[PDB]
RNA sequence: AGAUAGAAAAUAGGUGCCCGUACCGCAAACCGACACAGGUAGUCAAGAUGAGAAUUCUAAGGUGAGCGAGCGAACUCUCGU
RNA sequence: GAGUAGCGAAAGACGGGUGAGAAUCCCGUCCACCGAUUGACUAAGGUUUCCAGAGGAAGGCUCGUCCGCUCUGGGUUAGUCGGGUCCUAAGCUGAGGCCGACAGGCGUAGGCGAUGGAUAACAGGUUGAUAUUCCUGUACCACCUAUAAUCGUUUUAAUCGA
RNA sequence: GCUGUAAGUAAGCUUUGAUCCAGAGAUUUCCGAAUGGGGAAACCCAGCAUGAGUUAUGUCAUGUUAUCGAUAUGUGAAUACAUAGCAUAUCAGAAGGCACACCCGGAGAACUGAAACAUCUUAGUACCCGGAGGAAGAGAAAGAAAAUUCGAUUCCCUUAGUAGCGGCGAGCGAAAUGGGAAGAGCCCAAACCAACAAGCUUGCUUGUUGGGGUUGUAGGACACUCUAGAGUUACAAAGGACGACAUUAGACGAAUCAUCUGGAAAGAUGAAUCAAAGAAGGUAAUAAUCCUGUAGUCGAAAAUGUUGUCUCUCUUGAGUGGAUCCUGAGUACGACGGAGCACGUGAAAUUCCGUCGGAAUCUGGGAGGACCAUCUCCUAAGGCUAAAUACUCUCUAGUGACCGAUAGUGAACCAGUACCGUGAGGGAAAGGUGAAAAGCACCCCGGAAGGGGAGUGAAAUAGAACCUGAAACCGUGUGCUU
């Protein structure tokens, strides 16, 4: 789902990643407390954060290449 | 950071007895110090911690079937916050 | 090779000269389960997930080498080829024209 | 232990006896320590006495 | 020697990290292939008797030894006369 | 070989209970052994043998309901204790350097390295397992911030220092 | 359709192209040459800069901070200049690893053979170390030959177990010629020099700037006269710009039905078919026609080796005189002591190393196995150089009168692992249910392990220690004996 992420402004990408940290922490915390019952809901956010950091790297490769 | 170090909470009869008091128990990363745990918890839950204690557990032998293994090394921290209440719901 | 839901005849095993629609493919072992083929009698034990049990009569898989598609025009057992309609590998009954595999 | 000019260095061979009984031996150069002009600034180094026969400035 | 306009003083608030911490340790968790009569540094070490950390009995505290039940021949082993 | 040798120093008896099963497991009474120790600590070493449930194939020189065995889940909390942090001995390394067929050996300045020197917390309570670590009480050592009751050429000072 | 092995039960993902498969890129914790300091690798403790945090301290993040090298500036002793020496900055400079192979060097055994043993042999072997390169070494004649020169090198066959060397014992052991693989010659010093930078007074000269020409028909300058192809594999040396096949995904691909026995046919029987495909492997048994394929054909976004060119970049070709000049110095070579060459300081001429000596410059020097005289050949003492050649950790495709689990690797199976040892090291044993897990619902004895029915299956003395199941060995019956 990395199209709109390319469409994002590179400034709320940090915001999106921070929210993803928050939600992953909450859901894992309530997994170890035995209150989660949504396992595919961990790998999906791991996908999301992985894609968000890959796009973030590609973003800063530009100024490295251009400047 | 400040969320990657609190791996999980610890729930058990001794942890439950500690929770009778304001002491909460967590399973933290293996490369952190007391100060960083204090900061992380008081950043997340908005609590004010008074002290924290850390201990390192050695890898334990575990045989699964015919293959022997070792469990992962653990680092556990105990907080004793004053005001506040880490809710583990 | 055959498709997930087409109707095929069987030529091996106690079941030959019999038709039936395929219900699963399992392409990692090229074994298909056709309906009404290889009926099995499995002894299932009373557990927790299954309250009781008994002798279930489920269908078992057979090698893809034991089934064949029927000519949609003449129900004639046939092989299967291909042709490039708009660059798409669509199937042919190899004795007549196009053969449809939609479900 | 080489010369800084020629390169005359040591070499191995055999000490042979009257009964042609052989033992390993060595042959060293007549290396002498002399202060010569290495790249201008004078320096002490080993130089053979055949290289000093004619050609070196102490 | 230098270095510098600064805090000591008689307070009141805070901050103090990493590693080890279980368990055995004259021992069935150690070195001896063994739940082996061997070896394994140091600390505390009570009462009666005594010169004594000797000896016999006992306190604090541990323990009854991972095979037994008979019969009480020969013959070995340990012990008494 | 043979159902033979061996069953690895020693004091057990009995009532109750548990179980498919008990000389052998749990409780109790009596008896006995050690007691400059078979007692309590703490090192080295071993690493989970520690604790609570459960099991009985195997391991326990017999049996076994038992265990240092197996399965499950747990358990080690320090500014002050021992180290790191501070110091150095014996040794080991050693920039440059000396010597060396190559390899490399030796060695200065300097480093590393306790078995030594210097360093601030005591008592009581506490669970099944930890406690100069946790909690109650009372302390102490460093460091930082706010304040200072006037120390006073900031050379000297309230006093800063190789 | 998928979420490895690994079963599962759970949450899911996917035709909106995911899953997967290739190409490319990004992330890539800690230790290790290990490089900020230390250290019992996978751990500790920091300086500096910059940022986060806190009222601040503690704390954290990211760069950076080893040692050598070279280059460049600072500064600069004992001492006067100046040198050590210090202090910085820069640079994909060096380190380490390995294929147990191959190659070139440095160093260098011994058991053994001589039916003893010392010379000699094993042997320039093994083991060490230092370099490498994908190949390396060698290489364009001071070379063989009495030729009519293969006109550089290497390598293969033969010469030939010949010539020879050998306490003439053991035993070592060529080379030339000839037949083949391969089809390469190339640059610098020296003379000399237009011009110039520096001491000289431009008379003499210095230079690396550069030209010059590099060879025995004796080559070159010299003086004449004369005229503008190469190549990045040596022969200077860089890199864009177009194509061409091939290779790191893939695609299409002919033609079979019936009966019989069976648990199942591919078998048997009958009738067909295809073949540029009857290689091969699967499939419930033995398949050209069922499946994967095969012959044939087709096919890359990309990232690569490779190659045609187009550029591009380089650039003098001869003759004739020959008066002078030049043609590789502590060198050849000799003596002493050693090694090497099939050949034992020896004739060692051929050739090297240590130690002393020590030459000629064409009207010269070296070689032709003591040797010389004459003849013939060559022209040292500077350098570069592809091919034929050696080997396989790999990768790709394939082959085998090679092994089929005491074999074949040690290892078909979580193997350099159990285990053993302080360590170097040493090192195992262990494959097979069935077609399909259909892996035995229930009942009965038993605490359980087991079992006995029933059921699955062709078969359950195929029930998981599971195909066949021998012998040793242990039992239970008994016919005949004692």
């Amino acid at each position: 789902k990395a199209k709109e992420i390319r469409d994002l402004t590179t400034s709320e990408i940090e915001e999106q990643i921070k929210s993803s940290k928050e939600e992953l922490f909450n859901l894992r915390f309530q997994l170890a407390t035995g209150q989660l019952e949504e396992t595919a809901r961990i790998r999906t956010v791991r996908k999301t954060i992985a894609r968000l950091k890959t796009v973030a790297r590609e973003r800063e490769i530009e100024q490295s290449k251009a400047n | 950071e400040a969320r990657d170090i609190l791996k999980r909470p610890v729930i058990t009869e001794k942890s439950s007895e500690a929770m009778a008091e304001d002491k909460y128990t967590f399973d933290v990363d293996t490369r952190v110090n007391k100060t960083q745990v204090k900061m992380a918890v008081e950043e997340i839950f908005n609590v004010k911690v008074a002290s924290v204690n850390i201990m390192n557990y050695k890898p334990k032998k575990k045989r699964m079937g015919r293959y022997q293994g070792y469990t992962n090394k653990r680092r556990k921290a105990i907080v004793t916050l004053k005001e506040g209440s880490i809710d583990l719901f | 090779h055959i498709k997930k839901g087409d109707n095929v005849k069987v030529i091996a095993g106690k079941d030959k000269g019999k038709e039936g629609k395929v219900i699963a493919t399992l392409p990692k072992k090229d074994r298909v389960v056709v309906e009404g083929v290889n009926i099995m009698k499995k002894h299932q034990k009373p557990t927790q997930l299954n309250p009781e049990g008994g002798i279930l009569e489920t269908e078992a898989a057979i090698h893809v080498s034991n089934v064949q598609l029927l000519d949609p025009k003449t129900n004639e057992p046939t092989r299967v080829g291909y042709k490039f309609v708009d660059g798409k590998k669509v199937r042919i009954a190899k004795k007549s024209g196009e053969e449809i595999k939609s479900n | 232990k080489q010369c800084f000019v020629t390169g005359r260095k040591a070499s191995t061979g055999n000490r042979r006896s009257h009964a042609l009984n052989s033992t390993k031996r060595r042959w060293n150069a007549n290396l002498q320590k002399v202060r010569i002009l290495v790249d201008g600034k004078p320096k002490k180094v080993w130089v053979s006495a055949r290289a000093l026969k004619s050609g070196k400035v102490t």
